[PDB]
DNA sequence: CAGTCCCTGTTCGGGCGCCG
DNA sequence: GGTCGGCGCCCGAACAGGGACTG
């Protein structure tokens, strides 16, 4: 066997555990010929080797249609060979976006045929991928073979490949500087600001180059005139767009169907501005059967037919240019769901996306929207690696008064105001001093641990009085029971005093949505007054109405 | 030609495997460049995915200081080598050091790359370079010296370190030197004039041997923020409720704190607003409570085998109170910072600098840098504070939400 | 007193999308 | 077909940790 001029990456199995050793299963005749044709093929190049006997170890194999061709591509069941296989650091950090691509005088875009069976594997390794191709006749003994490349199915050959990828680019790019090669996998996008005489050269010297190290860039595969169909996109000289989506319709929805719709939404929305999956995923949610039918909600089909009819119009984004700013502006869509287009020119965006995650049984749309800025951020620094500059529908005034206030240290990046309602608010303020002239509610609550019954009351100044007993119920929904009684049996203006830690850090928090039903009446009923002051005081001190009210709402 | 130290994990640990977070265009063509002049010296050099290790890697600039710098955040790996550079080659806290007039931080962190790496131990110093927009895959290199940032590394240098500095601390024998992590901390009670004149004699000394930057501290006029209490001469219902609540919580850490002839004023449901005057016990209550606070707490001290915690509080108004301690309620020092860098404007910026702030006090104090209690969420932290760092080591952290109870440490 | 539990937040396991 | 890696989303179950009350 001869020596690939690609060096080889050493790699150990985990210690104490030997090969694999599984039987194999049986295949159809139509797949049986296609690996016969395959491996007697590679068998001849030296990427596969036949082994006698002394081999004890074994490994399912089979082989799958290749899209768009009559090939087809040969996959083999390492799933108990990667249990006892080394692990690796994953050097594909994530995946490339062409909102991060600047403009280029040309483009070219070429794939590498056979891309892991021409990367060796260490030969103290090729021992444990031993697989079995089984003949037209069940008695047939069959050929066994082994593998002198990175096999497909393996957790250890992409790592390889990438990295032995990058090593054999290393010497062209450094040579050639002013030429972009975005390297993902085998996929080469190679483009220059040279012109384009001299970029059909170093394409063809690229080609040479790959060549030396037993990388075929195939002309079937080559392109050169636009549209460049790349990682899924249709990039052309001044705009691009994801490739046709196609979503599934069908009379009888399954949870299975679900989730394929929602994952090509969230695709989608990468471009799509608009894009609402949150009533459908609410399909998903407590079911734990992907075969059984679910009905679509009422809420459900019209998010459905809203999200057809934004996939009918056509969409583009455009390029990156590095010499003006990033603009991302954000609008609130739903109850929860929010979306943001990232752009340069006016209505020329990059990208789009959209944010919908609940944190929390508590929130208000100010840190939700704080929540969506970090995303953007994070999402911008990986693609153009900086932070844009936000357009938010929030007052200035109002953002000013949340992030002085709150206790928590929390912070936007440079940003301005945009006037598109519905505008981000505070639904009502606490007062930072006790108020004059209003009545002041002492309430609490108590409830037992074993009995689940309490009471909920309050007692004030004017002599005002009431206790309601409450059945099935805790000590914390009893002490926001006794804040929501003060709330409603008060005027325009009221002091409360209560002696719950949990009570009094939910209020605080100035939330606007709950998950508690009761907090989301005391939201409402806080949004009706004109001048709220809570006040905690020490519980067990004798302190004010709050032990008399302490003592009546014992029991 | 040097022999190398032989280094091992704590049993029963493998090394890190943390993920690189997204880096900016700025940090990432400073890494570039520095990891290729590294390259080229011998100091690093690439591997491949056949090392499972990894550890995080950004860069930074020191305060007034336009040079970036490679920071690599080696808190996983410092945690899984502890009984090395502790329990075998540990370096001594001079009690002294926090005394002294002046002190001065260097950054000797250049001088690691002159002493190899045990070859058995590099496989966990590895770390990735990622790209814009993953143009390419990640580029991953490896230690072959002893790397900055690395709890190991001034434990091997120190032999190197102190016959360096045999002859300047010969010549200066009031002069106290302490070493931790990258930084040299050089103190003297000397005028500030003679003192940087020192330190400049030290950098020469350090130049010969094959080193720079110089931050100016002042322990002695390091002060504590108390307890203290208001000084109204017309209290009302609320402010005996507050009162009361807020000498409430103090009574855990001061257990003679009484408040019950406060609490007899708050017999009645009386209004909030309406002034309530003091009797003649409860200003006797008030003014021992008073007192008591400025009393030092009984049986509190610095153990050495515990570890140091630090909370924070946001006060408002650039405001910023912090508290050190190892049991609750024995706070070994309290303080407060204002008008730092971002007050008024940007709290996560006055968030990092108070931490920079806070963890140089313990390594100047105790030697031990302090595990924080940041009051701030985990996403807002992890996305900006990067952007703010300005210092070679990284203290650990974990993130709280206390809503605020009866401000106890700030009026 | 240590033992719970009521509440809340985080982490991880698993399905899909997409790329090679 | 039911192979691997990467990133993204959605969900629930398991895990984790602090107030409040009780033997
Ligand atoms: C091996 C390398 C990565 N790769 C792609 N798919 C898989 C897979 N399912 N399992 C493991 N590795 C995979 O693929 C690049 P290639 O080999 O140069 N061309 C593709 C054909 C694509 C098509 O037209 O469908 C192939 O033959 O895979
Ligand atoms: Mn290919
Ligand atoms: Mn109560």
């Amino acid at each position: 066997v001869p020596i690939s001029p690609i060096e080889t990456v050493p790699v150990k199995l985990k210690p104490g555990m030997d090969g694999p050793k599984v039987k194999q299963w049986p295949l159809t005749e139509e797949k049986i010929k296609a690996l016969v044709e395959i491996c007697t093929e590679m068998e001849k190049e030296g990427k596969i080797s036949k082994i006698g006997p002394e081999n004890p170890y074994n490994t399912p194999v089979f082989a799958i249609k290749k899209k768009d061709s009559t090939k087809w591509r040969k996959l083999v069941d390492f799933r108990e060979l990667n249990k006892r296989t080394q692990d690796f650091w994953e050097v594909q950090l994530g995946i490339p976006h062409p909102a991060g691509l600047k403009k280029k005088k040309s483009v070219t875009v070429l794939d590498v045929g056979d891309a892991y069976f021409s990367v060796p594997l260490d030969e103290d390794f090729r021992k444990y991928t031993a697989f079995t191709i089984p003949s037209i006749n069940n008695e047939t003994p069959g050929i066994r073979y082994q593998y002198n490349v990175l096999p497909q199915g393996w957790k250890g050959s992409p790592a390889i490949f990438q990295s032995s990828m990058t090593k054999i680019l290393e010497p062209f790019k450094k040579q050639n500087p002013d030429i972009v090669i975005y390297q993902y996998m085998d996929d080469l996008y190679v483009g220059s600001d040279l012109e384009i005489g001299q970029h059909r050269t170093k394409i063809e010297e690229l080609r040479q180059h790959l060549l030396r190290w037993g990388l075929t860039t195939p002309d079937k595969k080559h392109q050169k005139e636009p549209p460049f169909l790349w990682m899924g996109y249709e990039l052309h000289p001044d705009k691009w767009t994801v490739q046709p989506i196609v979503l599934p319709e069908k009379d009888s929805w399954t949870v299975n169907d679900i989730c394929k719709l929602v994952g090509k939404l969230n695709w989608a929305s990468q471009i799509y501005p608009g894009i609402k999956v949150r009533q459908l995923s609410k399909l998903l949610r407590g079911t734990k059967a992907l075969t059984e039918v679910i009905p679509l909600t009422e809420e459900a089909e019209l998010e459905l037919a809203e999200n057809r009819e934004i996939l009918k119009e056509p969409v583009h984004g455009v390029y990156y240019d590095p010499s003006k700013d990033l603009i991302a502006e954000i609008q609130k869509q739903g109850q929860g769901q929010w979306t943001y287009q990232i752009y340069q020119e006016p209505f020329k965006n990059l990208k789009t996306g959209k944010y919908a995650r609940m944190r929390g049984a508590h929130t208000n749309d100010v840190k939700q929207l704080t929540e969506a800025v970090q995303k953007i951020t994070t999402e911008s620094i990986v693609i153009w690696g900086k932070t844009p500059k936000f357009k938010l529908p929030i007052q200035k005034e109002t953002w000013e008064t949340w992030w002085t206030e709150y206790w928590q240290a929390t912070w936007i990046p440079e940003w301005e105001f945009v006037n598109t309602p519905p505008l981000v608010k505070l639904w009502y303020q606490l007062e930072k001093e006790p108020i004059v002239g209003a009545e002041t509610f002492y309430v609490d609550g108590a409830a037992n641990r074993e009995t689940k019954l309490g009471k909920a009351g309050y007692v004030t100044n004017k002599g005002r009085q009431k206790v309601v007993p409450l059945t099935n119920t805790t000590n914390q929904k009893t002490e926001l029971q006794a804040i929501y009684l003060a709330l409603q049996d008060s005027g325009l203006e009221v002091n409360i005093v209560t002696n719950s830690q949990y009570a009094l850090g939910i209020i605080q928090a100035q939330p606007d949505k709950s998950e508690s039903e009761l907090v989301n009446q005391i939201i409402e009923q806080l949004i009706k007054k004109e001048k709220v002051y809570l006040a905690w005081v020490p519980a067990h001190k004798g302190i004010g109405g709050n032990e008399q009210v302490d003592k009546l709402v014992s029991a | 030609p040097i022999e190398t130290v032989p280094v091992k994990l704590k049993p029963g640990m493998d090394g890190p495997k943390v993920k690189q977070w997204p880096l900016t265009e700025e940090k990432i063509k400073a890494l570039v460049e520095i990891c290729t002049e590294m390259e080229k010296e011998g100091k690093i050099s690439k591997i491949g995915p056949e090392n499972p290790y990894n550890t995080p890697v950004f860069a930074i600039k020191k305060k007034d200081s336009t040079k970036w710098r490679k920071l690599v955040d080696f808190r996983e790996l410092n945690k899984r080598t502890q009984d090395f550079w502790e329990v075998q080659l540990g370096i001594p806290h001079p009690a002294g050091l926090k005394k002294k007039k002046s002190v001065t931080v260097l950054d000797v962190g250049d001088a690691y790359f002159s002493v190899p790496l045990d070859e058995d131990f590099r496989k966990y110093t590895a770390f990735t370079i990622p790209s814009i927009n993953n143009e390419t895959p990640g580029i991953r290199y490896q230690y072959n010296v002893l790397p900055q940032g690395w709890k190991g590394s001034p434990a091997i240098f120190q032999s190197s370190m102190t016959k360096i500095l045999e002859p300047f601390k010969k010549q200066n024998p009031d002069i106290v030197i302490y070493q931790y992590m990258d930084d040299l901390y050089v103190g003297s009670d000397l005028e500030i004039g003679q003192h940087r004149t020192k330190i400049e004699e030290l950098r020469q000394h350090l130049l010969r041997w094959g080193l720079w930057m110089g931050y100016e501290l002042h322990p002695d006029k390091w002060t504590v923020q108390p307890i203290v209490l208001p000084e109204k001469d017309s209290w009302t219902v609320n402010d005996i409720q507050k009162l009361v609540g807020k000498l409430n919580w103090a009574s855990q850490i001061y257990p003679g704190i009484k408040v019950r002839q406060l609490s007899k004023l708050l017999r009645g449901t009386k209004a909030l607003t309406e002034v309530i005057p003091l009797t003649e016990e409860a200003e006797l209550e008030l003014a021992e409570n008073r007192e008591i606070l400025k009393e030092p707490v009984h049986g509190v001290y610095y153990d050495p085998s515990k570890d140091l915690i630090a909370e924070i509080q946001k006060q408002g108004q650039g405001q910023w109170t912090y508290q050190i301690y190892q049991e609750p309620f024995k706070n070994l020092k309290t303080g407060k910072y204002a008008r730092m860098r971002g007050a008024h404007t940007n709290d996560v910026k006055q968030l990092t600098e108070a931490v920079q702030k806070i963890t140089t006090e313990s390594i100047v104090i105790w030697g031990k840098t302090p595990k924080f209690k940041l009051p701030i969420q985990k996403e807002t932290w992890e996305t900006w504070w990067t952007e703010y760092w300005q210092a070679t080591w990284i203290p650990e952290w974990e993130f709280v939400n206390t809503p605020p109870l009866v401000k106890l440490w700030y009026q």
